[PDB]
């Protein structure tokens, strides 16, 4: 019976803090429709006003389930901004309440709860930890875990999804490791799903899960998960290709046994099409992903080089971008630390030097120490095969030397010393 | 796609 | 035999 549209914050708080019933749930509605317009909700001005603690009454009201509606959404949207915006709707006391809310049997409440526990968790990892403190986990799961989930409707799914993926979400801390593994069989699960925004949100959830340390990788190899992964990386049609390789590329920066685990999976055969991609941080990705692979053992670097992926290799570091280029560089050189004098030769058969020494005109410190480390691994592999005057002779002829040369009227100690010691060593 | 980028943070409920 | 290296290193 009002124009709750044209309410003031005035209007409300005088709405809010009447006992007369109707006027609470219109006040509700009114602040709900402010902070759901584009142009600057009044956020601060609601706080200022110390209505949360009575929007968190509110949402307490089984009586009226229009008044829980409305506080839901109208708390959400504060939850939605910064971190004191978020922190007030704690302060208040939100957390448990929304939790205590996940069980309506009103499901348009149970998801703005749902909504609001996402914002909440997506501030950072203190009120993600807060919001999994308080016990929002098995309720949260309780309806995603089903028999009749696909009686949930898409956008729920979503909604569910992605405050899942919060809760799995930051660092420093790190999520606790007992949370991770009552939530991990449920995503798993969420991996065979069909709805892109489903696949993507439990996508870049593992993909968290699986970035710190190789405890942390383990549990999620563990589940079973990465054959599904590589499905999932080979989906060119689909945008799922980042998150999957995210999540791949994560799993690899772990042990030995980890990283087979991806290759047993059989991921290597994939990355013809990763490496060629047009879509340039796939190409990036893709080539940081080979690098801690190259990085492993030596019966692991072999399958690298079975599957074809060095002159795909050789072709990224000649023709890629700068930034791709620079994780090119990177597979090499640990390819060249840990392979064979075999693998190596193979190496440079495809056409490694001259790529390799074209990025020694780079201004990177970082990355002009591991060429010439990589130089120089190439050089043992020449002495043990007595081909280092051979080896010499053609880096002299492809303009090799020159770009050596140019290293020592260089201003970095280190890759003055690296390049007289090759320069000694090698062209005396 | 859009879906290949990490989901937001934080989102509000408008309009 | 090098490092692997995390995200946070590219």
């Amino acid at each position: 019976n009002q124009g709750t549209v044209n309410w003031s914050v005035d209007d409300i708080v005088k709405g809010i803090n009447s006992s007369n019933v109707e006027n609470q749930l219109q006040a509700t509605q009114a602040a709900r429709k402010l902070l759901s317009r584009e142009k600057q909700p009044p956020i601060d001005n609601i706080i200022r006003a110390g209505l949360i603690p009575k929007f968190v009454s509110f949402l307490g009201r089984t009586d009226c389930s229009p008044i829980q509606f409305e506080s839901a959404w109208a708390l959400t949207n504060i939850a939605s901004g910064t971190s004191e915006q978020t922190k007030a709707v704690v302060d208040g006391g939100a957390i448990p309440a929304f939790i205590s809310l996940l069980a309506s049997p009103h499901a348009h409440i149970s998801e703005q709860a749902v909504w609001a526990l996402g914002n909440i968790a997506g501030d950072g990892s203190v009120f993600r930890d807060l919001v999994i403190k308080y016990g929002a986990v098995d309720p949260l799961l309780a309806l995603l875990a089903v028999p009749d989930m696909s009686s949930l409707a898409c956008g729920y799914l979503r909604n569910l999804t992605w405050t899942l993926s919060n809760l799995c979400r930051n660092k420093n801390p790190a999520p606790p490791i007992d949370a991770v593994e009552q939530i991990l069989p449920t995503l798993v699960r969420l991996l065979h799903h069909d709805d892109p925004e489903v696949l993507a949100d439990t996508c870049w959830a593992i993909s968290y899960l699986t970035d710190g340390p190789n405890e942390r990788i383990g549990m999620v190899v563990k589940t079973g998960v990465v054959p599904q992964l590589v499905k999932l990386l080979g989906a060119s049609e689909l945008p799922i290709v980042t998150p999957a390789l995210r999540a791949i590329g994560n799993i690899v920066t772990g042990t030995d046994e980890q990283t087979q685990v991806v290759i047993d999976a059989g991921a290597l055969a994939v990355f013809p099409s990763l490496l060629t991609n047009p879509k340039t941080n796939i190409q990036k990705e893709a080539t940081w992903t080979m690098s801690n692979i190259t990085a492993g053992r030596q019966d692991q670097i072999q399958q690298v080089v079975n599957h074809g992926l060095v002159p795909f290799l050789v072709s990224v570091l000649s023709k890629a971008d700068f930034k791709t280029q620079k994780e090119a560089v990177w597979a090499v050189t640990n390819y060249t630390s840990g392979g064979t004098v075999e693998q190596i030769v193979y190496l440079v058969h495809c056409g490694i030097i001259e790529p390799l020494m074209n990025l020694l005109t780079a201004k990177d410190t970082k990355i002009i120490l591991v060429i010439l480390d990589a130089i120089s691994n190439i050089f043992q592999a020449a002495e043990k095969l007595g081909e280092t005057e051979k080896l010499s002779i053609m880096i002299e002829e492809c303009g090799g030397l020159d770009k050596i040369e140019a290293l020592q009227n260089h201003e970095n100690e280190s890759v003055y010393k690296a390049s007289l010691s090759l320069i000694e060593k090698y062209f005396s | 796609s859009e879906l290949a980028e990490q989901p937001e943070r934080k989102i509000t409920r408008n309009q | 035999r090098n490092q692997k290296r995390k995200h946070d290193e590219i």
